[PDB]
């Protein structure tokens, strides 16, 4: 089975940047799309983007375009998400989620445990 | 015990040659397995084309 | 690569700078930075280090010793024979201008050049039992004089020997009193020797002259993966997982073309 | 004899030895050592031993 293991929780100041990884353990995830979904406290899930590394697609949300950087490592089976220019609105719980195929239309059946980022 | 560099040289030479030949055997098996399965697929397609 | 030497998994390397492995292990006066050395991950040496053996000569099986230092990560130096263990020999006059310390003549610090005392040189019969639980690197030497006048002026005995005996070592030496050319201002030579003393095993030294007696040995307190790096690159105050002589690699690629 | 030697000589071997009379650690209950030497003697070739 494949389990997605993320990095620990991050405490950041405004104006800084946070980099969150998502290591695919128990098998590779280079042939599937790994999305990055955040969840604000008291709000719903929000899509930030994703990367399909062997397929070569790196997608971003239009409300996150130019501010988030999502990259993947296919030799360590790790997908990364770097978010710059942190404000108090960027406080959320950040999930990596593997799709059912190479692209983003399919359901996200494998999820990471989450990474809580608090900006203060 | 005063010939550790030459011993390490011999060990690394023989281990490297075994690694090269292990890589050669494994890669030849993988490549010729692809060529064999594609050869069978081409034979079926070629018989189909001959009848067609 | 970013072209700096880093720490290998958080362990600072031993960067000898202008010192050599022989000057470090024999205790060069121009290497007193490295008298007490913590645990290293790899050894960095220059391609042509200036602080080699200050007195001219050689260290016998120097490359075998450097091969054993690719499997040692930490030395803990101990004084196996103090300088108070030579009451009948002069432990203070054994200096030379080829090993200068702040403009004054000096000598190697891990070994003692024993000169005659009271115009006499009694036969040394000393032993050291390795009561420790790990191996011991013991370095000693022999001084090859220039003429018989130097031999009577330094050791009072014209025909001297050095006998070193362990469980697996049987050594007999004699000085090669001859005419050499001046290397580093000195016409004499010094052949240095090493052995690895096992636990519960003794080393026995016997000589009546030309003895560069050991004072400090090295306890091999940690073994593991190590190397001796030939690199002129400065330290970078950084950590890494892969290190080359020209600079560390921080990537997950299956290949690189940086350094063999 | 306090100062002894061993001289071994063949067509291709020229050997002279002397005992290393010294103090050393006990191995197998003995503080003496024995260095053993070997050679391959060709046909129609003699080996000569000299020692005191
Ligand atoms: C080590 O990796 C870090 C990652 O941030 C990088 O900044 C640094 O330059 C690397 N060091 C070397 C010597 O390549
Ligand atoms: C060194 O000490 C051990 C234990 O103290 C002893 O058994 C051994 O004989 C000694 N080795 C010598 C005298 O070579």
């Amino acid at each position: 089975q494949v389990q997605l293991v993320q990095s620990g929780a991050e405490v950041k100041k405004p104006g800084s940047s946070v980099k969150v990884s998502c290591k695919s353990s128990g098998g590779t995830s280079n042939n599937y799309a790994i999305s990055w979904v955040r969840q604000a406290p008291g709000q719903g899930l929000d899509w930030m983007g994703g990367i399909s590394p062997i397929f070569g697609s790196t997608a971003y949300a239009q409300k996150f375009q130019g501010r988030v950087t999502i990259s993947a490592d296919i030799f360590s089976n790790t997908a990364y998400m770097e978010l710059n220019s942190l404000t108090s609105e960027d406080t959320a719980v950040y999930f990596c989620a593997r799709h059912g195929n190479y692209y983003y239309y399919s359901g996200m059946d494998v999820w990471g445990q989450g990474t809580t980022v608090t900006v203060s | 015990n005063l010939e550790r560099r030459i011993e390490n040289l011999n060990k690394k030479m023989e281990d490297g040659f075994l690694d090269v030949w292990t890589y050669n055997a494994e890669l030849l098996v993988l490549m010729e397995n692809e060529r064999t399965l594609d050869f069978h697929d081409s034979n079926v397609k070629n018989l189909y084309d001959k009848v067609r | 690569h970013n072209g700096k030497l880093c720490d290998l998994n958080g362990v600072k390397p031993l960067i000898l700078k202008d010192c050599s492995v022989a000057g470090w292990l024999l205790g060069n006066p121009m290497c007193d930075e490295f008298i007490r050395v913590p645990e290293w991950s790899y050894i960095v040496e220059r391609a042509n280090p200036a602080n080699d053996l200050c007195y001219p000569g050689s260290l016998n099986d120097y490359e075998e010793l450097k091969h054993m230092l690719s499997r040692i990560n930490h030395f803990e130096k101990i004084q196996i024979i103090p300088k108070s263990s030579w009451p009948n020999h002069e432990t203070s006059l054994g200096v030379s201008a080829a090993c200068p310390y702040q403009g004054a003549p000096s000598f190697f610090r891990n070994v003692v050049w024993l000169i005659k005392k009271n115009d006499a040189y009694p036969t040394i019969k000393i032993s050291y039992n390795n009561t420790n639980r790990e191996d011991l690197l013991i370095l000693w030497g022999i001084h090859h004089s220039n003429n018989a006048e130097e031999q009577t002026n330094l050791y009072k005995n014209p025909i001297t020997y050095i006998s070193v005996g362990t469980s697996t070592l049987n050594q007999r030496l004699a000085p090669k009193i001859a005419t050499r050319s001046q290397v580093n201002g000195q016409r004499g030579r010094m052949d240095f020797f090493w052995t690895i003393l096992k636990p519960d095993d003794a080393i026995h030294f016997e000589s009546n002259g030309n003895f560069i007696a050991p004072e400090y040995a090295y306890k091999i307190v940690k073994k593991g993966d190590s190397t001796i790096m030939k690199s002129g690159v400065e330290y970078g105050h950084c950590n890494t997982k892969c290190q080359t002589p020209v600079g560390a690699i921080n990537s997950s690629m299956p290949f690189h073309n940086i350094h063999p």
